[PDB]
Order: C-alpha cells, then structure tokens, then sequence
C-alpha cells in the first residue's frame, strides 16, 4: 500500500574492543546521544507522530536487558506513546528492524517509525545472553551446532579461498574505509559521542587500521583452530559435509569482523509523516526478503519481488562478517568488484551486532546521494535478509 | 507419594531388618532368589518395607547401616526385566524408577546419619543405593568394584547416579570420570575420586566402622548429621552451574566433543547422559530426579539398549559360561608357552602371555629378529611405567619370563604351541615339523592363520588331535578375542585347553568350525569390499571414511584397508578365483578386486609399504592421497550417506548369516561377540546377528525390515544384498 | 494491500509457579510442541512458505536468550529458509508478534508467517534480563521507576476501587475461567505438554482455583506492601501524581496475574497462501495500533491504544462483540470498563490471567486465540484484544471472523 522513507540515517563511531573509547559509556547512552541528534537536526519535530521505536540487539542483557528500546524513549524524554520494543536476529537485527519498520509503514497502522540497534560488546560480550542452541545438550547435538567461523573456514575450503585470498579483500577493506573517512564520506552520518558535559568521548571508527600492509595480515596466526580443536567443531561439521576430508583455517583477526560497539537510528516514514513534519526523503525502501542457505537466497528474493537484476542494483552491501563470505557472495552473483562494499566494511570499522544492519544501511543511503546513483542493495548473513533502496 | 509399586489388592523378602540398643538399624540385603542383589520387584517391595518402617520408628532410631550378606554389595537393576520393555511400557518404567528413587530419597533426607557397608561390587543400581547414603564405607578385597556401567548397555544411571554424581562432582567431572563411559573402579582408585570415603581391612570391620562413624558423627557434626552436601542452602556445585559465566563458556562445546568422540555414530546413551546431566543441573535435586527418569525410559524402550543388553550381558555371559566349551574335558595347567614369529602379532602373543604369568619362548630365525620382538613387551613396560600402571618389580618379572632365541632345541619343555608366522601352507608345514618332536608328547599345536584351512595345516603334524587355531587380532594387547577353529581331526580335549588358555590370559572365546575364511577374516573382507567398490563407483573417499565411522566402526575402512596389507587382499582374491575355476565354474569377481589391483599397479599396497590410500610419513599417518581423486573419478558418484553406512553393515550382517547357515557358527551369541570384539562391528547393533532381528529404520523394525531395506539395497547396488533364504519365508 | 489472516491459534496449558509441572520442560520444547501439532493438524504443509517465526519473551536469557525463535526452528526440523526471530514489549510481546507478522503479512514481502510468544517464568524469572530502567541509577532516578504493581493500587485508589470491588473481578474470572473449561470451549485450542516418551506433563491450566469464594480472597494479605516499604515506591509513585496522599494497597495473590509457565502459536497468512496449502481462515486481522499513558502508573497504555484501533477501522464500542483485555490487575481491567462503558458480558468472557495465568511473552498470542474459539463458537463478528504493557505502553488489536 504505503511507501516507506528513509528520512535519516545516522550512527556513531565503533569503538574497539580492547582500551575502547565508549567502554565507559553505557549503550542506552549511546541511543539516546542519537536521538538527541535528530532531534538538533528537526528542532521543530512533534514525537508525537513517532508510534514505535525498534531496536535490534543480540544479547539484551545487563545494560541491554529490560527492552533498551523503551528505555531509550523515556530516557530520552520521547512521548510516552512512541512505544519502543527490542528483537534479535542475530547478525540481521539491525536490518531487520529497518524491514520491519518500513513494514510498519506500508500497513498504514504506523506512520513514522524509529529503527536501529545498539550493541556495546566491550560492556556486553557475545553471548553473554545464553542460549539453547548451545546450552541445552540435546538440542546441541541434534541440530549440530557450529560456530559462524568455522563456518568461514569452510566456505573457503569448498569454494578454494586461500589464505592469502581473504587477506587480499582485508586490505582491500581497509583502504576503501581509509579512503572514505579522509575523502569526507562519513562527516555528516558519524555523529561524534560525547559525555554529560559535552566532552568529546569518540569521533572516528577507532577500530581502522589504515597502514594495513599484505606482509603484516601474512604474519597473524589462525584464531579459529584453539576452539576447532578443543571444542571439536571441526569433526561436527565434517559429519555433515562428508565429502571434505580437512577444514583450511584462513580466518584471522585481520580478514575476519571486529568486535566493537556502536548504535545506529533510521527514521522511516510515511510520505504524509514527511511532508507534515517538513522532513526531505533521502531514499525509498523498494523490497525486503528473509530466507537462509546451506547449514545469497535472500538477495535473489529481493530481486525478483522488485522486478530487477543484478545489473540493475548501483551499490552492493554486504556485512563483512569474514573475507570467505563476501568472496563466496561475490563469486556467486558475479559482482563487479567495484560496486561491492566501496567504502569498507566490518573487517575494517567493526562489527557491532544488533546495529550493524542500520549503520551499513544508513552508509548507502549517503553514498547513493555521494555519488548521485539510484539503487542499493544490503545484505547480511544459516539465515539471511536483504534489503532494496532507492534514492529520492 | 508411595514407596511401593502396587497400591492396589506377594514377593519374597530380601532385607533383614536389626536395630541394636543404641538405636542403629543395619538393613542386611541378602535376595533368596539369586547369588547376587539386584533391583528385581522383590527389592523394591523389601526396600519399601524397610523404608515405611524407618519412618513409623525415626523417634527410636539414631542412624541406618546398608549392608549385604552377598560376597557382592549389589549388583545394580534387573536386566532380564528391563529388555522386555516396550514403548508402549514407557509409564511403568517411569513409575518404577520413581518409585526405586522415592525410596532412596526417603533414606536420604531421613534426619539421620546413613552409611553403606560396602563389602564387594558396587555396580549400576548397587553403587547408586550407596550414593543415597551420607557416608560409604568400602572393603579393600581382592575382587571389589564400583561404578556406573549402565552406558555400557545402553542405558543411564536410572536410580539418582546421574543426579547424585553431578551433584558431588559437577556436570564436567561426573560425566568424564565417571558416567560417559561407565568405568568401573577399584577401592583404592574410588576412594581417590570420591566414590567413596573410607576403607577398611577386611569386611568383618565394615558394620562396627559403619556404626563407629554414626557414634562420632551424631557428637561431633549434630546439626549437619543425615544431611547431604545439596541439601543445604549454601550448596555450591563444584564447576558451577550452566548458568555460570564459566561453565557457560565451555558447556557447548559438551555436545560437539561427545560427536567427535562418537565420530557421530547412533548412539543415544552418552546424549541422553549429557542432557540428564546438564537439565538436571538448572533445577532443584527432585526435578532434576525426574528428568532423570525420562531420559531413562526413554533408552529402556529403545531398540539400541535391547541390542547391548543382548550382547554386552546375555551373550557375553553365556559365552564365559562354557557355552561354547565342551562339556566332559576337565583342566590341563601350562608350564611353558612357546610362540612362532616375532612379528606384531608373535610379539603381541608374547606380552599378553606373559602378563598372564606364563614363561614364553619367543622363537624366530635369527637372534636379532627374536630380541626386536622382545622389545615390543619392553616399549609397552616402558610406557606402562612413566604412566603408572605397573610396577618396576612387576614390570621386570614380566620382561623376565619372555626368552628370545633363534634355536629350534630351546623350545624343549614346551606344552603349548602358538605359531605366528607367514600366511603359507607350506612355511607351517615346514615350521611345525621341525619343532613338533622337541616339543612335549601332549602340547598343543596352535596356528594364528588368517583363511587357511586348519584341516590343511594339520597334515604336517604327526599328533593331528593336539593340532588347533587360535586366532588373535592385531594389536593383541588390545583386541580382546581370540577365535578358536576347530580342525576336522581336532578334538574336544584341545578344544578345552586353549578356551581356558584364553581365559587365562583375559580374553574372550568363540569356537568356529573349519571353513576357509573362518568367520572374522571372512565377514571383514565384505566389509572393506564394499569400500573399495565404492571407491571404484567414483564416491569421495572422505564420504567413505566418515561412512565407515558414522556407521560405529573403530577405523574407516579405506584406513583400515591399510592396515591390512593390499598384498594379502590379492592373495585371497586369487584362492577364492582358483577354488571355483578349477572345480568346473565361472568365477564372479568382486568390483572391489578391481581397485585392489589398480593400487598395486601404482604402488600404493599399505602403510606396511608406506604408501596406500592414505599417506605415510615418519610412520605417522597423515591426510588421503590426493592423486585418489583422479585415479578413481571421484565426486562423479553421490549415493546417501545412509546408504553408504547400510551397504557396510548389511554385507557383514548377510555373511554372518550365511556363516551360520553353513555351520560355521554354532550360536548367534559367538556371532554378535566375534563380530564385535574381533572385526570391531559397531557395539550400537549388538552384533552382526543381532543387527537382523533388532533392525532399526524409517521403514520399520525387526527381520522383516532388515529384509526389505536389503532388498532396496540389492536392486539399486547389486544381487549381493540379497537377503538368504534362511531368513524368508 | 494484502489481506492477513489467522489459519491456526494454538496454545500450550499453564502451569503454576510454585510446584508447577512445566517446570522441569524448556521453554523451547514448549514452542517445538506447538510447531508439532501444526504439523499434525496439516501433514501435507509446504514449511518452505513459511518465511519467519516471530516469538515474544520478556526474559531472553539461559533458556530463553539466543533467539529462542531461531532455536525453535531448527529443533523442530523446520528448512533453515523459516526464519526466526525473538522480540520483547514487554507484557504485550505475544500480541506484538501477532500485529508485526500481520504487518508483514500485508506488505506483500512475506506470505506465511508463525507468530507468539513463550515464557517460563519457573525457570526465567521476571527481571533476569535486568535493565537499565531498573538497575542504572542514572534513569532509574530520571524516569521514576515503579513497579506495575504499586501502579495498580494507585489506578484502584485514584478510581475509587475497593478492596471488595477488586476481589469481585477476581471472583469473576474463576468463575468464568472454569465454565469455559467445564463447557469444553478450549478443547481444540490447548494443546497438551507431553515429554519425549509421550507421557502426559500437563493437559489442563494449574492456576486455577475453581472452589473460590469471597471470604477466602477476602483473607489474603496485600502482596505488594513489602514493595511499597522496603523499596520506597510508594512515595516515589505520590511524587508524580501528587494529590493523591495514601494509596490503597488493594490487590493481593487472588486478584492478581498468576506466575505461570505456557507457550502459544498463531499462524497468519495471506488468502493466496491460505488456497496454496488448502487452508481455512479462521479470523481477518482488521487493524492494529500502539500507544500508551504515563509511566508511573503504568498500567494505563490499553485505552489511548484501544481508541486508536478502534478509529482506525472505523469502529466503535457498540461495533465490537467481546473486549478482551488482559488481566494483569483487577484494578486495570475495571478502570478500562468504566472508561469505555464496557458491557460486562462483553468483556473478558472465557477468564483471563488472574485465574489461568499470565505468561509474559505468550499471554497477547494465548488471548488472541481465546478469543478466535469465542467469536466462531458464539458465530460473533468482532474482537478487541488489547494488553496493557510495562513502561506505560499499550497495544490493541482488532479481528473479524470469516
Ligand atoms: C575479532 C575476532 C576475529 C577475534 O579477534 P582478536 O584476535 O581477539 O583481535 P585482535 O585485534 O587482538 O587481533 C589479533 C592480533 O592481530 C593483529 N591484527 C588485527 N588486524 C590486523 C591488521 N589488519 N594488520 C595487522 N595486525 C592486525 C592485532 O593487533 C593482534 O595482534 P596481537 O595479538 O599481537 O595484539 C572475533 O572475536 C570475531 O569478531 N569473530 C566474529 C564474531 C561473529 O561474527 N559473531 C557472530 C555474531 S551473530
Ligand atoms: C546455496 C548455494 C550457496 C550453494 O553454493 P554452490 O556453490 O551452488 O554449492 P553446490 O550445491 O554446487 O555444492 C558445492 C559442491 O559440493 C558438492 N556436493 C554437495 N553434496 C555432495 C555430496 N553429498 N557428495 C559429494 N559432493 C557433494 C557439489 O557437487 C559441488 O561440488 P563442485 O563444486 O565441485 O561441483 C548457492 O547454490 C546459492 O546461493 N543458490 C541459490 C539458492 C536459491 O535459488 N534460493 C532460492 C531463493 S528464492
Ligand atoms: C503473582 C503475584 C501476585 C505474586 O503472588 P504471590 O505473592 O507469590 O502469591 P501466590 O500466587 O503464591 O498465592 C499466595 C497465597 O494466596 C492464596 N490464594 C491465591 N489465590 C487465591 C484464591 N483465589 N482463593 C484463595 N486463596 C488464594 C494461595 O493459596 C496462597 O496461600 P498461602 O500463602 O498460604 O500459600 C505478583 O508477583 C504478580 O502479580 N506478578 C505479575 C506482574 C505482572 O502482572 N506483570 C509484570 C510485567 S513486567
């Protein structure tokens, strides 16, 4: 019915893991410092057209727990009627509360919707939550669980990635982040985290490393064969694909995904939300899909529901979770190299779980309007969502 | 709510009930029925007696002793009635086990000081009536076990073992140590772990100890007396609980590891162990009781339980009952055992003979090739030693009774015989007739041949009743069967002889009649056949492997097909091709002999070699052969990978049918034990007869599915599947 | 655009806090023994058109952290294609992944969702998950945080409810919690809890005390005073709503939701996925809305909400045949009926929480399908199912049978 906008699409910078800069700062801090953002740049906003506010978040415990998006409208001083729930999808949960959103939108039963996520893996580490898929033996074993980087592994084992093939794509991640933060590509989206006084905390993806070189990526030892080895994670997935006789540990912690923490906020509205509250649209969303692979469907779901092609998309964007899925991706679908993730990726600037499906969003939406291109396409990776854009 | 199993309108009595004057009860389990104690219906009614009664008399009561009359504590549940029960029987075994461990708790939180007079083995539901108490007594007597050996037939410690264990060890030591395997301890070694907290002399000190520490403990500890260490409420589990950040982080690698140790054949026990563990570990001590119980209904009425139930209790007992032995033989001691060949397996015969306590005479050509045979006990001694095992004296005295020589005179004053040499008629013929007059007048005369006839051999001898196959398997330190052939013009004396001979040295025997193959050489060569056929088919060698090990075999085939030489498997293909052309027939090779030959051609015969399907460096096995893709067209061939496993186990299942149509095999007892002690068929099957009448598949269950999977297999992979008319009808 | 409608709506019984028999079950077996009886009632299911498995909980953690969702697909053996997501909005979580699976139904982009929610509350108690609202001082003293229960005894101080008057709800739920029972209403909707040998777990809603009378609710103690002393939140409560100057402790064990342990499952689609598969729709997602009241008191989101689905559809109170409003508080659900006029014969026919239970993440999904079995059984058109929501949210919901 309804077509959904994209009004803005900011973010803050990733912070690293180890001596991170936004340690300190508790992750409701980090939403509520973007909230503040939008509203600077809307001064004259009634939030009370804002009926819900989605917030995607991987392991919503201790600083994450007791719904940080509802948290994040009263700390903030939002309307009490802005609602405010949290999901997880794992790694899509930024992207699919952006779909769900937008969806929201196209019901007619939302008009303008926040949406983003928030993740602070320094404060909150990766599963920290629990589980059952890995705390429940007799599901464990049926199912078969293997951790995603083994999986990497794998991927670039079947489809013959060297080790010096994924360290090929880390620098080229690398350079392609660095050239985008000096060229000024990020200058408006990256909305610097400050503390109560107005004290600068952090003002740039502080995870880069900009003097990659390829003798140095050379130089850094497997980081998933300690856990391949003592877990036994490597025989469970050769149990399943019996046909590959060994599992070639490429992955590091060079060519693989940071941890970091950040936060990212889309605005998506209705053509009427926009036009009463005076606000410009940026980009349009065009198709969402949901589907999964093997234990790249969801890309060709959103293509066909959109009526196009491959050639047809400007902009790809794929989270680099590790080199062998990008590589595998790329391989798959035939992408041209220079309209896939142009400016970095995870491997360079980090990987904040629940958030990272809004800042790579919200990273096409300016480089559509950079390079005054028409189309993108995000994906994230066994389930799997993608989303089309078009710019406005 | 009750403690007995009917509450509704008469077993016999097996406790004896005493209170002395101070006020101590000593519950004496003696069954009338049997030799030993066991959790049968007339137990759950004495216990539920005894336990009713602790109750109505807790005011004149201070303590309770656990003891037996038995030489044996008690010997865990009964299996005669567990392997009856069928799915539909899921209720009453949740309500027995419920109703055993009711029991149990009762005793358990009583408010008095409970302690088991442990006076011999403690297995199974034995050891899990002394975990219910507060404090184990045990006697250090020669004979004396513990443990919770229940996984070993297939099912779980039902009766609060697994509750108990985690509650005293936590999830990861009560699994590892004690419940995943079912290892079964000595006092001494129990006492270490924690299984059991004092020991004693003799089993006269048992009950007056028993009672001594109720006296002190009552003085000494009153508040705490009858109480255990989880029924308090600052209790800590040791490790933590799965909802601690460090057990949280290395708990999923639980299941993965039990898959790579299982190498993902089907075997529920060890799962459904874990899970027990770990639930039981989130809730309170009588939830996590009956989540227990669940889990073990649940392997009760399940088929792979009744398969190791069969083998692992009914016919292994049967077979160390003489069931296979002759009847009017008596015993004939052996002074002095004299081996042939200095190979791994004359070598391996000469360690575990000596281990037994035997002199052994260690014979080969030269002095050099006997004292490297002799080095092999000594390389298994050394690393006995640095580990812990045995002792310096022992270690030296074993070494002591091994005498390498190259001398045919030094085996005068030898009555036992166990040739090891080259697989050749002639050679054996030649070897025993320079030996057969220097030996003693009545010694046995033994032949470790692989195929020939044991009828054949015996035609160099001049005493052909004395003349006998025993067959061991590499490695012999390890591999626990020996099978005895027994020759046309072989005796029911000697037959005797060597089944206590393999007694003595602690092994299993089976006695198998005269046929070229035997039954172990013969139903392993159909299962690496249909391996190396499948690799001629153009299937992944690595689908091989993994099918092979997802199947519960101990070794892959194609690796196994290393270990025995490609030399020998021609060799075979050869005298079964030569005793059908020359009798007036056309041969029908074996797809597998195809490739046998192919990797002969390109010179690739075994690890002996150094090279085969695998590749060898240092001696140490390392990686498959890459030019084994191209050699065969690999990946041109995908079948399921069930189909894979069944095309394995079905061609050792229908030839060890075929071996007792042909009498081969007297009982299918030598069947399921020979097979899986001897050619490592998967324990999970119960045997490789059992794997026909205990068949289990998306199709059904019993012969009558075993007969039309096989079907399916032969009209997609060839006639050999087909099942024989013995099991039609 | 599309049309979303309700094919199935499945729920697992309740069982109590205190000895319950749930709570040796995990709360993804609950939702695996609901994927199996979909199964059962349509063996010849395309589970590849079914595109997400959207679940609420409240408490994501041990059991129920890791995408419980995702979790559920996999064990149950569903393709890898099905999704899988968790969310929480708090109380109103089940009902919210009803309203976003009907949202995503009507897009056009999905075309066969499973949708609602699990919650263990014996295992996973409530404030597991913890919070910044709760346990960050900064906020906690910002946004004047107070419990959903001191709210409740000030709506029935403010309003003017008795202790007699909330006692008389809580009589009423029992009383028509057990002929709802008796009567054989919800025996297609619930579902049985079996364990992995078949064996029978629970078959019926523990919670329930059908023998209560008057004098006994009339003898319990106010629950919520410790609360009220120990935590200060009384005064805290007299603060934002300051004319008000003692508050009437009235609710206790007996008018109160229940602590219980239950699942339940609804499966939406569009009409072109209903005839792909040969399925019957049950009920017609008309509209649905969000919005809510202050958060101190917490409790009063339902009615900003249930006027706004109500506009939306062009509906009125006279227009909708049975109000559905959880039963959190007896003092929320007689503030709601008076503040629309609510028929009592309308409202909440079949029991609710304070007799069944309330099941957290579950109980929008379980009162949803409660009232698809009403609306098909009396052969009524319209339903109104609407939560109050921690925080002082509120989501409504509206559905037509067909
Ligand atoms: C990041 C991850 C790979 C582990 O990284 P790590 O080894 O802890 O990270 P480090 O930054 O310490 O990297 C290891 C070393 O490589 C170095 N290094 C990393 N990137 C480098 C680069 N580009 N050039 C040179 N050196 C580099 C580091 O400086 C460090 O050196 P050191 O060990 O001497 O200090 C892992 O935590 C991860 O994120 N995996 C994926 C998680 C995921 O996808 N989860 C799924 C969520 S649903
Ligand atoms: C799913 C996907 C990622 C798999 O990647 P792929 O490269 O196509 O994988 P394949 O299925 O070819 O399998 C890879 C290899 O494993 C082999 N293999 C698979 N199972 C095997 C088995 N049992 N034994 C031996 N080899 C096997 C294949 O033959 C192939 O070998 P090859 O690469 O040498 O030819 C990719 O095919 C894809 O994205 N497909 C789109 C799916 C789709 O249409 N979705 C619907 C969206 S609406
Ligand atoms: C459930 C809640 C009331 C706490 O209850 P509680 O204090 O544990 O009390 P119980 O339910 O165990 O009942 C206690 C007593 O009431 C009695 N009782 C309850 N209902 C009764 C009835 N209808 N008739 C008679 N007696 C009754 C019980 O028999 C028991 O008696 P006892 O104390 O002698 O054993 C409270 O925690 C609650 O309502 N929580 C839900 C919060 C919510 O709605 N949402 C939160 C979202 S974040």
């Amino acid at each position: 019915s309804e077509e959904a906008f994209i009004y803005e699409a900011i973010r803050t910078p990733r912070g690293k893991q180890k001596n991170g800069s936004l340690h300190e700062v508790k992750p409701l801090s980090l939403v509520v410092g973007l909230i503040d953002e939008l509203r600077k740049r809307h001064p004259d906003l009634d939030e009370n057209l804002i009926s819900d506010v989605i917030l995607g978040c991987v392991s919503p415990v201790g600083d994450q727990g007791g719904d940080i998006a509802r948290a994040a409208v009263l700390a903030s001083g939002m309307p009490v009627t802005s609602g405010g729930v949290q999901l997880n999808r794992f790694c899509a949960s930024g992207l699919e509360a952006v779909n769900t959103a937008a969806q929201k939108v196209r019901s007619g039963w939302d008009d303008l919707v926040l949406a983003g996520g928030v993740e602070s893996m320094s404060r909150v580490p990766m599963g920290s939550d629990g589980g059952a898929m890995g705390l429940d033996p007799a599901t464990n074993y049926d199912v078969m669980f293997v951790p995603q980087s083994i999986g990497a592994d794998l991927i670039a084992t079947i489809e013959g990635f060297s080790r010096e093939d994924v360290d090929a794509y880390a620098l080229r991640s690398q350079q392609k982040a660095a050239e985008a933060w000096s060229g000024g590509y990020f200058a408006k989206s990256v909305v610097p985290v400050r503390d109560q006084n107005g004290l600068l905390i952090l003002d740039h993806d502080e995870h880069m490393r900009p003097d990659t070189t390829k003798e140095g990526l050379a130089k850094l030892k497997p980081a998933f064969e300690g856990l391949a080895a003592l877990g036994g994670f490597d025989d469970v997935a050769l149990q399943k694909y019996h046909w590959v006789e060994k599992i070639n540990h490429v992955h590091t912690g060079g060519n693989s995904s940071g941890i970091v923490d950040g936060a990212a906020l889309v605005m998506i509205g209705s053509a009427a939300a926009g036009k009463l509250q005076g606000l410009t649209p940026r980009a349009r969303i065009v198709a969402t899909a949901t589907s999964g692979a093997d234990p790249t469907p969801a890309t060709r779901k959103v293509l066909d529901r959109a009526g196009l092609t491959v050639d047809d998309i400007d902009l790809f964007e794929l989270n680099e979770a590790f080199a062998s899925v990008v590589l595998k991706f790329q391989k798959d679908l035939n992408i041209p190299d220079e309209k896939l993730n142009v400016n970095g990726g995870a491997i360079a600037m980090g990987h904040p779980l629940g958030a990272t499906g809004a800042m790579i969003l919200g990273t096409m939406v300016d480089e559509l309007e950079r390079r005054n291109a028409r189309r993108a396409l995000i994906t994230l990776c066994g389930m799997g969502v993608a989303t089309i854009i078009e710019r406005v | 709510s009750s403690h007995h199993h009917h509450h509704h309108s008469m077993p016999d009595n097996t406790i004896q009930w005493d209170k002395d004057a101070d006020g101590i009860v000593t519950l004496t389990m003696d069954d009338p029925s049997g030799s030993t104690n066991v959790m049968n219906e007339a137990y759950i009614e004495s216990m539920g007696k005894a336990v009713d009664r602790l109750v109505a008399e807790k005011d004149s009561i201070t303590g309770v002793v656990v003891a037996s009359a038995k030489k044996t504590f008690f010997a865990g549940g009964d299996v005669k009635t567990m392997i009856q029960a069928r799915p539909e029987d899921a209720g009453d075994v949740f309500n027995t086990v419920e109703t055993i461990k009711r029991q149990l708790r009762t005793l358990e939180t009583l408010g008095k000081p409970v302690v088991a007079a442990i006076n011999g083995a403690a297995l199974g539901g034995g050891l899990e009536i002394a975990l219910a108490c507060h404090h184990r007594i045990a006697a250090d007597v020669k004979g004396s076990q513990l443990g919770l050996p229940e996984v070993t037939l297939g099912l779980l410690p039902g009766g609060g073992g697994v509750t108990r264990t985690v509650r005293m060890f936590g999830i990861q030591n009560a699994f590892v140590s004690v419940l995943a395997q079912g290892t079964r301890f000595k006092p001494a070694k129990a006492k270490e772990i924690g299984l059991v907290d004092e020991l004693v002399a003799t089993v006269e000190e048992l009950v007056p100890a028993a009672k001594a520490w109720i006296k002190e403990e009552l003085k000494a500890n009153p508040d705490g007396a009858g109480v255990q260490p989880w029924d308090k409420k600052g209790y800590k589990m040791p490790g933590g609980t799965p909802s601690s950040p460090g057990l949280a982080a290395i708990l999923p690698s639980f299941p993965s590891n039990l898959r790579k140790q299982l190498k993902g054949a089907p075997m529920p026990a060890p799962r459904a162990i874990l899970a027990a563990a770990v639930e039981g570990a989130q809730v309170d001590f009588d939830t996590a009781s009956r989540i227990e119980s669940r889990y073990f209904a649940s392997l009760v009425t399940g088929q792979v339980a009744k398969n190791m139930m069969q083998a692992f209790f009914f016919d292994l007992q049967a077979i160390n009952a003489g069931g296979s032995r002759p009847e009017g033989i008596g015993k004939t001691p052996i002074k002095r055992i004299g081996v042939l060949g200095a190979g791994m397996m004359g070598a391996g015969i000469a360690y575990v003979s000596a281990k037994a306590g035997y002199e052994v005479v260690l014979k080969d050509v030269s002095l050099e090739a006997a004292a490297k045979g002799k080095g092999y006990s000594e390389k298994l001694e050394a690393k006995a030693l640095e580990r812990g095992r045995t002792t310096q004296e022992r270690s030296d005295a074993l070494l002591a009774r091994i005498t390498p020589t190259a001398d045919a005179a030094d085996f005068k004053g030898v009555d036992f015989v166990i040739e090891a040499v080259f697989e050749n008629q002639e050679l054996k013929h030649k070897v025993f007739g320079e030996i057969e007059d220097i030996v003693e007048p009545n010694a046995i005369l033994g032949s470790n041949t692989s195929t020939l006839p044991i009828t054949g051999l015996a035609t160099g001898v001049k005493r052909q009743e004395d003349f006998i196959g025993i067959h061991f398997f590499s490695p012999v330190d390890k591999m626990p069967l020996v099978e005895i052939i027994k020759g046309e013009k072989t005796s029911d004396e000697a037959l005797a002889r060597v089944f206590d001979y393999t007694l003595a040295i602690g092994k299993t025997p089976i006695v198998v009649n005269d046929s070229r193959g035997f039954f172990t050489s013969r139903v392993i060569g159909t299962f690496v056949n249909e391996a190396l056929a499948m690799l001629g088919e153009g299937v992944e060698p690595a689908s091989i492997e993994q099918a092979g090990s997802q199947a519960g075999y101990p070794a892959p085939p194609l690796q196994l097909s290393d270990e025995l030489n490609l030399e020998l498997m021609h060799k075979i293909a050869v005298a079964t091709r030569k005793g059908v052309e020359d009798a007036g027939g056309t041969y029908q090779p074996h797809p597998a002999e195809a490739v046998v030959e192919k990797m002969i051609e390109l010179g690739r015969s075994g690890r002996l070699k150094g090279a085969g399907f695998y590749e060898y460096a240092d001696g140490k096995r390392s990686g498959l052969w890459p030019g084994l893709r191209e050699t065969f067209k690999s990946g041109s061939s995908q079948p399921p990978l069930q189909d894979m496993i069944d095309r394995m186990l079905f061609a050792e299942a229908l030839e060890t049918q075929k071996c007792l149509d042909e009498g081969v095999l007297t009982s299918t007892a030598d069947a399921n034990i020979g097979s899986i002690m001897g050619i490592g068929f998967p324990p999970w099957t119960g045997g490789s007869a059992q794997f026909i009448v205990g068949y289990s598949g998306p199709a059904g269950t019993g012969k009558a599915a075993f007969v039309a999977r096989a079907r399916e297999l032969a009209a997609a992979y060839g006639d050999r599947f087909l099942p024989p008319e013995s099991l039609l009808s």
